[PDB]
RNA sequence: CGGGGCGGACUGUCCCCAGUGCGCCCCGGGCGGGUCGCGCCG
RNA sequence: CUCAACCUAUUCUCAAACUUUAAAUGGGUAAGAAGCCCGGCUCGCUGGCGUGGAGCCGGGCGUGGAAUGCGAGUGCCUAG
RNA sequence: GACCCCAGAAAAGGUGUUGGUUGAUAUAGACAGCAGGACGGUGGCCAUGGAAGUCGGAAUCCGCUAAGGAGUGUGUAACA
RNA sequence: GAGCAGAAGGGCAAAAGCUCGCUUGAUCUUGAUUUUCAGUACGAAUACAGACCGUGAAAGCGGGGCCUCACGAUCCUUCU
RNA sequence: GUCUACGGCCAUACCACCCUGAACGCGCCCGAUCUCGUCUGAUCUCGGAAGCUAAGCAGGGUCGGGCCUGGUUAGUACUUGGAUGGGAGACCGCCUGGGAAUACCGGGUGCUGUAGGCUU
């Protein structure tokens, strides 16, 4: 009738068999969850990066 | 004794003091938190406020922004430096509050270099005026009023200081509900009795009313108005000239420091050796008196 | 009606005091903890003897009462009614339960049966203070009281003066120097700090 | 068995320290949090809005978003046999700057300055930290004073 | 010798009339206070329900008003005339202010009116010095300090040295 | 372990009675660290 | 004069659902090239301001910025 | 009696023996044995049916002394 | 040491409690996130953004109750 | 050497009582015409300037309470890991590392930012 209710016995041994891996970090994480007002302004800045190109290359040269 | 001592040892062991300025009764931290703290997505943008403090004999108007190390005052104006131009007596009233607010606004604007732009409202009328930024020019200076613990009812002098600042060219959000011209019954702003208050015509009316009612009471009340030869007829023109002279030269000239001898007016702390010796002497005197019997 | 004390000899559970969660606890058997001349001054009874447990165990309030009665009877027989002061220094604050036998171990949490005192190794169970010439009687009274307790106990003649926390060889000259002021059966320590008015009340 | 309440078991965790109740000091609201800095999530209990969950108390993360009153933090959480990076919105009362990153930035700046200065002065200097080495060989003077003999004390029954 | 800022003064008088119930009796008492002070009085509601007194919570039970200045000084003169200028020793409290009561108001200096009852009332003179208002100030409020406080002995001395009154040791 | 000369401050010994501290300078004694340090010994 | 209550200073003994103080073991993060330092450009966001923030474009820095060990990353199907 | 888990024991006792702690007596004669004395006020007071050193309640002294308790126990109705 | 509707715990003093004044942010919307978690749903919650408003002199604060509970798929019905 | 306005940390800053406070200042203080609130010009709001440092405030004091920081308690309590250690058990000792809290005894009694005054 009655049986065992709960245990975490052997669970850690199972967890470490394929390792407990840290999430894969990388350059350029996603912009999800960022403030929409800030995000749409950033998109406008990226869009208009096009202009001012000749001033940038003049200064660089 | 018959009652429990409430302020026993355990009371002090668990007692938590409030903030120092709360204990001094100088700061409402509930309002300060809402009033000096900047949004986090604005980063190191300074949030400016106009502190207006009315004293028994003075008016202090400051513009400050909060920092972790403490507040930073960028411009201050006082009502005790009003005698430099025009107005000489009757400070800490509504007209002097307007004058010192206007002086603070002019001083700050001159320091920033925005005077030809943002001239404010020169011809003083009590109606609402809000300065708007000019395209192609640096934006209008925006600061928020800090009244502190003053009860902000209609006619409080902090709003005269605010009116002076906004006429000087400072963009301070406000409504006319708290100006002396506002009628609570009709919910209307007269804007002419407010101008009278700005030019101090309530004080002049009081003077000329006492001249009819009681001459000795008139002397006792406006004793320093008989001195400096200030009269209800010239009162408005005195305040107008003070406004103009504030307009021309609002730059503060700090009085030069004085050569002063290093005289200590406060008793210093007794040293540990002095305290121990005092205890020894008191014990010796008690024992000697006991031996004398 | 009561279980053998071997069923509650050991400190197996966490302390289970009579509280607002543990209600309906029958009163402990021992209600008197000081006997003899409790009103005797500190200087009257300079000799102190302790019973000290060598066991980390639980002593029932019934056993504390029995040992108290036995030691009191022997002390009255040997030193007179007013010749000693005894203090039982264990209070039965732990509540032992009983699951009286729906059916079986279903809902097995028990009801409060009794109280025990939880005692540690090196802890004092009972103390007797008396004159210097009653050392043998104190040792024998404590030795007799030892037979009412489960574990092993030692009889120790304390180095302190009476029931105080000050050593018996320095007690007298501390009283002389007014570092100690008698107050009933104990002494009050007077440090050399505080207001000088308190010091002026002394030395006068 | 156990409830799933959001504040179960936080009786001391979210309580205030002794004699540190009352008004929140305003420097905590004056701290500046940029994107990319490391913050420890404390979780004070005077402020109930924007409070982190109990699994994030004592955890450190990196800010990725800044709003008017809160920040978004990428903080690692371990769920059984995987660690995964949660994104949580926390009001600034419940965080503070982590000083490990401050110390590391100080050390990087020191290293860069010392390298630039060392190339100019000519000689070579050590930049990596090293674990505490074995102690060097040294002399111990007695100063004409014989070392004190130590003897274990006899046993006596204290009380 | 004595600083002029230490002179004792009357802060307020605090007239009180506690009627058992509400209604016309309380309205008449309010009219009594109106006649005596020339001020609109304020009603006091019951804190709790007491079955024995037949009063209920939030029910208008008493009427009271505080008077300050020359009017308070005049009303105190009237009341002390009624008491015939003798006060009991226990009538002075340990905080330095005192009080008494009268059971008939018609001899205070008012005319009898048949519609108006015969309500008695309580006077409680609150004594003060110049500077006591810092405890009531909004900004930088403080406490008056030990030397500036008024003791029972100083209150009795002031009573004797102002109204030539007699302190009966009762 | 301490000595000389000037400003405060304490004591129920108050007749220039007694005692404690601080800032400047003049000395005396002992201990530790660097010093082209300087010599001697190993 | 005595016994209570009450207050004051002490005294014996305690707490899983008490606590000022408070370990050991433990949990998180960091220990660089995606970094550091220079210039410049974009923005409709923010704004006293050449402000703030973010993004972007060039340039220069290698003593590879604790120890130890090990080759890693990633996908699909999947039994018991 | 005889080896982790482990397969049997407690409180309490011992003039069995072995170590140890603390105290005391003794060539001014200990200890143990054998051998002498162990008195007088006084059959102390109150309890009583009899309580005499010995059923009890307090007292607990004095002289002669080398020394003796106004009593350690047996015993008597109480003495002896 | 009170109160904050209630169980308890946390929190709170010119507060979050009490009394007034004005109100309907207990409204209309899209997403992200947290909690349980399989990182599914529901419920509850947090931070935003866009409207329209409330209040306050204003800074601001408010899209229910100081926080931790107070609740409900497919199919069908009903209303907008 | 100090104060005022606004503050940061939030008692080394608090609490009780006593003493001193020059100059500005801050206050107490004087009044209710206007503004504005009250049962009450007490508070609040407003207009002042005869008086006063009595109070707040500042500084100092107290074998002061508290608080802060040390010593002691004490390598004690507790504790990571180890043993075919002891013991009938309860528990205890050792090895390997870490390591407290009272009582008790000392020292200390606000530091400081911005702006503006006074102090020969
Ligand atoms: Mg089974
Ligand atoms: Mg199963
Ligand atoms: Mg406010
Ligand atoms: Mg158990
Ligand atoms: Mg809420
Ligand atoms: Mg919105
Ligand atoms: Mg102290
Ligand atoms: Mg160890």
């Amino acid at each position: 009738a009655k049986s065992k209710n709960h245990t975490t016995h052997n669970q850690s041994r199972k967890w470490h068999r394929n390792g407990i891996k840290k999430p894969r970090s990388q350059r350029y994480e996603s912009l999800k969850g960022v403030d929409p007002k800030f995000l749409r302004n950033m998109r406008f800045a990226k869009k208009h990066n096009k202009k001012g190109l000749k001033k940038m290359q003049a200064n660089n040269a | 004794g018959f009652v429990k001592v409430v302020k026993n040892k355990a009371y002090f062991k668990r007692y938590q003091v409030k903030f120092r300025r709360r204990r001094e009764g100088k700061t409402d931290y509930y309002a300060r938190k809402r009033l000096v703290i900047q949004d986090k997505n604005k980063y190191n943008t300074p949030k400016y406020r106009m502190i207006v403090r009315v004293t028994n004999r003075d008016i202090i108007c400051q513009i400050a922004y909060a920092r972790i190390e403490g507040d930073m005052i960028v411009c201050a104006a006082y009502a005790h430096e009003l005698p430099k131009y025009g107005v000489k007596v009757g400070l800490t009233n509504y007209a002097a509050a307007y004058c010192t607010g206007l002086l603070l606004a002019r001083r700050l604007l001159n320091r920033f270099g925005m005077d030809k732009i943002y001239e404010g409202q020169v011809e003083v009328t009590g109606d609402e005026y809000n300065v708007e930024s000019i395209d192609g020019q640096p934006g209008a200076f925006t600061c928020y009023l800090d009244a502190g613990l003053a009860r902000t009812t209609t006619g409080n002098k902090v709003f005269g200081a605010l009116k002076g600042a906004v006429d000087g060219g400072l963009s301070i959000p406000h409504s006319t509900k708290r100006f002396p011209g506002y009628d609570s019954e009709s919910k209307e702003f007269n804007a002419e009795v407010h101008r009278k208050h700005i030019m101090g015509q309530n004080v002049a009316d009081y003077m000329r009313y006492l001249m009819e009612e009681d001459e000795d009471a008139y002397k006792k009340q406006f004793s320093q108005y008989i001195k400096n030869s200030v009269t209800p007829d010239m009162m408005e023109e005195m305040y107008k000239k003070a406004h103009a002279a504030i307009r021309e030269n609002p730059v503060y000239e700090k009085k030069p420091k004085k050569e002063v001898k290093k005289k200590r007016w406060n008793r210093p702390k007794m040293s540990l050796a002095q305290k121990k010796d005092r205890v020894a002497q008191k014990k010796a005197s008690f024992l000697r008196a006991q031996e004398r019997a | 009606g009561r279980r053998p004390a071997r069923c509650y000899r050991y400190c197996k559970n966490k302390p289970y005091p009579k509280s607002r969660f543990c209600r309906g606890v029958p009163d402990a058997k021992i209600r008197i903890f000081d006997l003899g001349r409790k009103k005797a001054k500190v200087d009257e009874f300079p000799l102190g003897g302790h019973m000290v447990s060598d066991e980390y165990e639980q002593l029932s309030s019934e056993a504390l009462e029995a040992a108290r009665i036995c030691a009191n009877k022997y002390m009255v027989k040997s030193c007179g009614r007013d010749g000693f002061h005894m203090r039982v220094r264990l209070h039965p604050f732990h509540v032992i339960r009983i699951n009286k036998m729906q059916t079986g171990m279903r809902g097995a949490f028990g009801k409060p049966q009794g109280t025990v005192a939880r005692v540690h190794i090196g802890q004092v169970i009972m103390s007797i203070r008396t004159k210097l010439q009653n050392e043998e009687h104190v040792i024998e009274a404590l030795r007799r009281a030892k037979f009412k307790f489960p574990g092993r106990q030692k009889i120790h003649i304390s180095k302190k003066w009476g029931f105080t926390k000050f050593n018996a060889d320095e007690f007298e000259d501390m009283v002389a120097k007014k570092c100690l002021i008698p107050d009933g059966c104990g002494v009050k320590y007077v440090p050399s700090h505080g207001p000088l008015d308190k010091w002026r009340v002394l030395h006068s | 068995t156990n409830t799933k309440g959001k504040r179960r078991g936080t009786r001391y965790m979210f309580s205030r320290p002794f004699r540190k109740h009352g008004v929140v000091p305003l420097a905590t609201y004056m701290r500046i949090y940029k994107k990319g800095d490391i913050v420890d999530i404390k979780g004070m209990g005077t402020v109930q809005k924007g409070m982190p969950h109990k699994c994030y108390h004592g955890k450190t993360g990196r800010v990725y978003n800044v709003t008017q009153h809160a920040v978004g933090i990428v903080v690692n959480k371990q769920v059984k046999g995987k660690i995964l990076a949660k994104r949580i919105n926390v009001r600034i009362e419940h965080i503070k700057h982590s000083k490990s990153r401050d110390s590391f930035l100080k050390r990087v700046k020191e290293n860069d300055q010392k390298k630039k200065e060392a190339k100019e002065k000519g000689t070579w200097v050590q930049l990596k930290r090293q674990p505490a080495p074995p102690r060097e060989a040294h002399f111990v003077r007695t100063n004409g004073k014989e070392p004190e003999l130590l003897e274990p004390i006899p046993y006596e029954f204290m009380a | 010798k004595e600083n002029p800022m230490r002179e004792l003064r009357i802060r307020k008088l605090c007239l009180n009339i506690c009627v058992g119930e509400s209604g016309d009796r309380l309205t008449r008492a309010a009219k009594v206070l109106e006649q005596l002070t020339g001020q609109t009085p304020v009603f006091s509601k019951a804190r709790y329900t007491v079955r024995s007194f037949g009063i209920r919570r939030n029910e208008k039970i008493a009427v009271h008003c505080t008077v300050r200045g020359a009017k308070a000084e005049e009303i105190l003169e009237k009341g002390l005339k009624v008491r015939e200028y003798e006060l009991r020793k226990n009538n002075f409290s340990d905080t330095g202010n005192f009080g008494f009561g009268i059971q008939e108001h018609i001899d205070l200096g008012i005319k009898y009116d048949p519609s108006i009852g015969i309500y008695g009332l309580d006077f409680y003179v609150v004594l003060g010095r110049p500077g006591f208002s810092i405890a009531d100030k909004k900004r930088r409020t403080g406490c008056i300090g030990a030397k500036h406080r008024i003791s029972k002995e100083e209150a009795m001395r002031w009573f004797q040295q102002k109204y030539d009154g007699i302190i009966l040791p009762g």
